[PDB]
């Protein structure tokens, strides 16, 4: 036992890594309306960052992503697909860009 | 749409 | 006083932080990279969004790798003692763990770890952010019916 072991913090602690796509995968761009994922964060920011958590805002991110988007091209390879954003916690506290 |  | 509880980060600070976007469209003709047509759009919805939660916007465009990696040096030796958060936006081209520089390929935790906690003293206990829009393999998603 080590009382003592609150006075550290782990050095990878209280970051939070928001990719736009799950491990292994490619990531869609449009060139008109721009990255599927930055277009959903920028929209679910603005109508939620005085209202929800942080994670709670990424995981409405992530169901936009999932739900709103498929690719078209003249290419079978790369036509009708999905995206999944994946966001990747080390935070230790819930984050709210909001005060009281 | 593209990929990158 | 009376009853406390500690579950949210404190983010009454008097500055939000910084919020350092990298939007990299043009890449060196000898990477053989494509341009990332619309990167433009999303830089400028994440300088506005960021902006209206009062962070510090820092704007970069095409950033060679030794310019991502002083960059990002450079800021995690600035002083956030009044900063409650940090957030990095990377726009780019990608591999799994990689983003590229116009010349060439950053690894991501090249960029992180100047923001450990044993080498940004300012930042310890405090959200750093970093959001990346960037392949991360070449695998594609058929998705399923619902």
């Amino acid at each position: 036992d080590d009382d003592m072991a609150c006075h550290k913090i782990p050095v990878e602690a209280d970051f939070l890594y928001a990719y736009s796509t799950a491990p292994g995968y490619y990531s869609w761009r449009n060139s008109k309306d721009g990255s599927w994922f930055i277009q959903s964060l920028c929209a679910m920011l603005k109508q939620y960052a005085d209202k929800l958590e942080f994670m709670h805002i990424l995981t409405r991110v992530n169901r936009k992503v999932a739900t709103e988007f498929e690719s078209f091209s003249f290419d079978a390879t790369f036509h009708a697909k999905k995206q999944i954003p994946c966001i990747v916690s080390m935070l230790t506290k819930e984050l709210y860009f909001y005060h009281h | 749409d593209e990929v990158d | 006083s009376g009853i406390s509880l500690d579950n949210s980060y404190k983010m009454d600070y008097p500055e939000m932080g910084l919020c350092i976007i990298i939007n990299n469209k043009n890449f060196h003709k000898s990477t053989g990279m494509t341009s990332r047509s619309g990167t433009d759009v999303d830089a400028a919805n994440l300088r506005e969004t960021f902006r209206n939660l009062k962070y510090e916007v820092r704007n970069k465009n095409d950033l060679t790798r030794e310019e991502i990696v002083e960059l990002m040096r450079d800021v995690s030796k600035e002083d956030h003692s009044k900063r409650s958060s940090f957030v990095c936006v990377l726009l780019s081209h990608g591999e799994e763990g990689i983003i590229f520089g116009t010349n060439g390929p950053v690894d991501l935790k090249k960029i992180t770890n100047f923001f450990r906690g044993d080498r940004c003293r300012s930042l310890v206990g405090k959200p750093k952010l970093f959001i990346i829009q960037a392949c991360r393999g070449t695998e594609l998603d058929c998705g399923i019916e619902t």
